[PDB]
């Protein structure tokens, strides 16, 4: 009928002002480069740099239960992992939380950045006299040679760090299939969005590298 | 407590095994299957941007409503694949959508702990935010209307909440899960209604009692999907064991269980056929494993999406199934 | 019935001598006709199979092996027919010749210019219809400088009286061998950008053991180079070790849409998958 | 029903050894990946071990890495963890935490407060 | 805690005592709904494409 005829003009009218605004805000979304942190509701702070938009995910007020909205960020562009650095035993809470985003099935595709936050909080233990009865390889452990943040920073500090560094990084490493890699870091340090943009830029490389098979 | 919960917990196994007679499978063993569907993706519904978490089909079953963790909910037109109301969302991760019944109100709801309502018939044509429902402590995974101002929603703070539109508080706090709840369902005869956690349990509720009346502890793992039985006396839930089961009202136990042994992938969204003999059961697989829902004879496979399908349900008048799946489209399968 | 395939970038201009002629047509037709018939099997594979189509790199993957096929398609059928004593035709399909490899050639530098909005400019690079504006400049702006070249002189393609290819010299190291440098400067600049940046976290080790060679690797760094036609500058090699690449030239290239059948659609883990089910 | 019967623990001088088991019926043992974890007063849960399916990955926490090991049974439906040569720092409530999705080999939330595949727990004190 | 125990066995009490009939009457009444409504299933057949609205 031409009543029939009316209301699918005014349907197709309004689907193509809805995929007006879709592009327009896909031109949006696409340059938004989401990630996820951890370590009301979820907190935004949409923080740019280098006229790229960064849209961060703080989800602090979901509880300790965590196993089916982490699968909200499988398409994310980074998890950016804040570990307290410091070791209840906190810091292999840190270890265990990204053995299970790592090993996870649809975490497998999305990158992982590290940083331990409180680093400058990490230098007064050490010094004083407490990780070596938490971790028995820690003992067995040697500093790599690219190991040098600072000349003046202790080497049982660049030790100790460096071995909780790795302590994930064998996690990324012994693992199975999946599509994903870590980018640890040791953080006041004003540095860390900077980290943030290029860990993000090695991660949509490497995304892209794998989308030509070339990974 | 513990000695004391473990001897109810006892007898309650008990009252399975008094009422345990013969299974389901045994009984429906002599009658036909229906055998091989061939289901086939009709419409492709492309617009969406990332993974489509959540979705929900309408009364009229010509609008179907989609969420998806980009920021958006189109309330899609699946008859002719058009985009209606796409909704601007508050929150960009949306885990839950209900499409109202009355059709005027829309739900939403994820990670910013508040499920807000969408009146899509608004006076002034641009679809707006009636009542945001903030209250819960915990991120909204499912939600399901009532009516034009009723909404249940499933929360993950362990705890359903019925809420009112009119005052924007909850009527009535289900407190009985002990995990994260995922899956939430209503009956035909919307007088009660079950929801599934991430616990072994998927425990029955009553909309008006407020509270649960009786337990269903039938999964090894997180039962993501719920959805009744057409009569309301029965309902399927799906978990990550890579076993969806059946369970009866009117019985406590298990019935029988839709497995196979080729699939090890989780289940996110069953859902039931206009008649019971049909089951729509989601995978992560990244297809939807459709069973005879009464022989354990997988009927079909609705295979074509990329990424792992999040939100199947299937038509109020039995039309079509439309799979939303984390590769951001929709299908409609018939 | 003979043709050479170096014949698109000889680039000396001069005729081949007739001896290597003839095994140079015989690696043509087995080049390019395998190439042909296996090219196929990818456009049959891609936009059959839209699960194979998600990402941007296949797009534009179609976008080449469809013109890579038209050329495959547009040199046999040069060759195979005889258009000699045929004006009209010769110019036609010469015509066509040139713009499917001048659609080669740039489908070659959008698979760059799309690993400039990839790599090294990462951020801000999606592009509203982003396939669809590069046919604009794939398929449109070859489209405009063959037609540039039609109005210039209509007697510019075809035999001077064959393989009917362009004739003047001026005509095609511009619109040929001048858009093929201004292309492949811009691949090997994206080329070795790929593989500096691909090498770099090769050189990244974890745990201090770092995974220099895989067989997924070595069939990926050859994959790049087929993608993105670098065994197309085996023509600048021409002329000395001229008797050598010309006949590199004829295999690497001729073959190259089969080794795109064999890199990004036989060896791709994701497109094989989907064969099994048909 | 999935329910988490443990056993073991009580009053038991430091350096004793002690077998720790949980019942863990209801789910398919050959299926999934199996935790340990403990829960001191005032400090919070706190992962002890993981044993995988068939025991082919087997992580600890460096607590106990170089003291404890961890056995399970498919056949018995049973896990197993003997302790040895224990300090007197982990008096801690130890818990069979299982991980929630059985062929998946991350496991998420074992060390979460009010988890459902988590043992009622058997209290281990050292004097 | 003991709050949420002591909910937890009131909900066990209350639980047990409602009304639990035979398996068999139920799944007699599943199949009865079923083949009930097979009739009036679109999905358990392929429907023609005269009365689908999806062709």
């Amino acid at each position: 009928t031409e009543d029939q005829r009316n209301e699918e003009k005014a349907q197709r009218e309004a689907n193509k002002k809805i995929e007006k605004q879709l592009q327009k805000d896909k031109q949006v979304y696409r340059a938004t480069h989401r990630l996820l942190l951890l370590g009301s509701g979820i907190f935004e702070t949409k923080f740019q740099v280098d006229k790229v938009n960064f849209h961060m995910f703080d989800v602090g007020a979901q509880r300790d239960e965590r196993r089916k909205w982490i699968q909200c960020f499988n398409d994310v562009t980074a998890i950016i992992f804040v570990v307290a650095s410091s070791s209840t035993n906190r810091l292999q809470a840190a270890l265990k939380l990204f053995d299970s985003i790592w090993n996870n099935k649809w975490l497998r595709d999305t990158s992982v950045i590290l940083f331990l936050n409180k680093q400058d909080l990490l230098a007064e233990k050490v010094l004083a006299g407490k990780i070596e009865d938490y971790f028995p390889e820690f003992a067995r452990y040697t500093t790599p040679e690219d190991a040098t943040p600072e000349p003046g920073e202790d080497p049982r500090v660049t030790r100790a760090k460096y071995f909780i560094r790795d302590e994930f990084l064998r996690i990324s490493t012994a693992s199975g299939d999946g599509r994903h890699y870590c980018y640890p870091h040791f953080t006041v340090d004003t540095e860390n969005i900077r980290r943030v943009f290029n860990d993000c830029r090695d991660i949509i490389q490497r995304m892209h590298l794998r989308q030509y098979e070339l990974l | 407590l513990r000695q004391e919960a473990e001897q109810l917990k006892n007898q309650i196994r008990d009252a399975r095994k008094a009422c345990a007679d013969a299974t389901l499978s045994q009984i429906t063993n002599n009658i036909d299957p229906v055998g091989r569907i061939q289901m086939r993706t009709r419409r492709t519904l492309r617009g969406h941007l990332a993974k489509i978490y959540a979705m929900h089909w309408g009364t009229d079953s010509r609008l179907l409503v989609s969420a998806s963790q980009d920021g958006k909910l189109i309330i899609w037109d699946s008859y002719t694949t058009n985009k209606v109301h796409a909704i601007p969302l508050r929150s960009s991760w949306v885990m839950t959508c209900a499409y109202a019944p009355s059709g005027n109100y829309v739900a939403c709801g994820g990670l910013d702990n508040i499920c807000s309502i969408y009146n899509l018939k608004t006076r002034e044509g641009n679809v707006r935010v009636s009542r945001e429902l903030a209250g819960h402590t915990g991120y909204l995974s499912c939600c399901r209307f009532l009516d034009d101002n009723q909404i249940v929603t499933s929360s993950g703070d362990t705890t359903c909440a019925l809420w009112d539109i009119e005052t924007g508080q909850q009527t009535t706090t289900f407190t009985g899960h002990t995990g994260d709840v995922m899956s939430l369902s209503l009956a035909p005869d919307t007088r009660l209604f079950v929801s599934g956690a991430c616990d072994a349990s998927a425990k029955l509720w009553d909309v008006r009692e407020g509270m649960c009346r009786q337990t269903f502890t039938g999964h090894e793992s997180d039962i993501n999907a719920i959805c009744f039985f057409p009569n309301g006396n029965a309902f399927a839930t799906g978990s990550d064991d890579a076993t969806c089961r059946l369970f009866d009202l009117r019985a406590d136990q298990e019935l029988m269980t839709y497995s196979h042994d080729n699939i090890i992938c989780g289940i996110t969204s069953v859902s039931f056929s206009k008649s019971g003999r049909l089951l729509l059961a989601g995978y992560d697989d990244f297809n939807c494993n459709v069973w005879d829902a009464l022989k354990a004879d997988r009927a079909g496979v609705l295979a074509g999406h990329d990424n792992r399908v999040s939100c199947l349900g299937v038509t109020d008048d039995g039309m079509a199934v439309a799979t939303g799946s984390w590769d951001s489209f929709l299908k409609i399968w018939n | 019935h003979l043709t050479s395939f170096g014949i698109l970038l000889d680039l000396s201009r001069t005729s081949l001598p007739p001896s290597q002629m003839m095994a140079l047509t015989f690696i043509t037709y087995i080049g390019c006709g395998l190439s042909s018939i296996f090219l196929s099997v990818t456009l049959v594979t891609y936009i059959a199979f839209e699960k194979i189509r998600r990402d941007y790199p296949s797009k534009i993957l179609i976008q080449l092996c469809a013109a890579l096929l038209l050329l495959n398609l547009i040199f046999l059928l040069d060759s195979w027919i005889a258009l000699y004593n045929t004006r009209g035709f010769c110019i036609a399909v010469a015509v066509f010749l040139h713009y499917f490899l001048l659609v080669s050639f740039t489908w070659m530098g959008l698979e760059a210019f799309h690993m400039y909005l990839a790599l090294v400019k990462v951020f801000n690079t999606y592009i509203r219809k982003y396939i669809l504006k590069f046919c604009i400049v794939g398929w449109g702006i070859p489209a405009v400088v063959v037609s540039i070249v039609l109005t210039i002189s209509p007697d510019n393609y075809g035999i001077g009286s064959d393989f009917c290819w362009i004739n003047s010299n001026v005509v095609f190291y511009i619109t040929v061998v001048g858009y093929f440098c201004v292309i492949f400067l811009l691949n090997v600049s994206m080329f070795i950008v790929v593989l500096v940046q691909l090498c770099r976290i090769k050189k990244k080790k974890q745990l201090g053991a770092q995974r220099k060679t895989s067989i997924q690797d070595l069939r990926s760094i050859a994959g790049l180079t087929f993608l993105l036609g670098i065994t197309w500058g085996f023509a600048f090699f021409a002329w000395p070790v001229n008797v050598t690449f010309m006949y590199l030239f004829a295999i690497f290239n001729t073959l190259q849409g089969f080794f795109i059948f064999i890199f990004y659609c036989a060896a791709k883990e994701n497109v094989r998958k989907q064969w099994r089910r048909y | 029903q999935v329910q988490l019967q443990e056993s073991g623990g009580g009053l038991v001088q430091p350096g004793g050894s002690l077998r720790l088991s949980c019942a863990a019926s209801g789910f398919t043992f050959s299926n999934y990946k199996m935790n340990w974890v403990r829960q001191a007063p005032g400090k919070g849960l706190e992962w002890v071990s993981d044993i995988s399916q068939s025991g082919a990955s087997i992580s600890y926490t460096g607590s106990v890495k170089g003291r404890f090991t961890i056995s399970r049974d498919n056949a018995k439906n049973t896990l197993y963890l003997q302790m040895n040569s224990l300090k007197p720092e982990d008096t801690a409530v130890y818990y069979c935490a299982r991980c929630p999705a059985p062929f998946t080999r991350d496991c998420f939330d074992v060390t979460s407060t009010t988890y459902a595949y988590r043992g009622q727990g058997t209290q281990v004190t050292v004097s | 805690s003991i709050a949420q125990a002591r909910k937890l066995v009131e909900q066990l009490k209350m639980e047990a005592n409602i009304d639990r009939i035979k398996v068999s009457k139920a799944a007699a009444d599943l199949m009865a709904y079923c083949e009930a409504h097979a009739k009036e299933d679109p999905l358990l057949t392929p429907v023609p494409a005269s009365e689908n609205p999806f062709r």
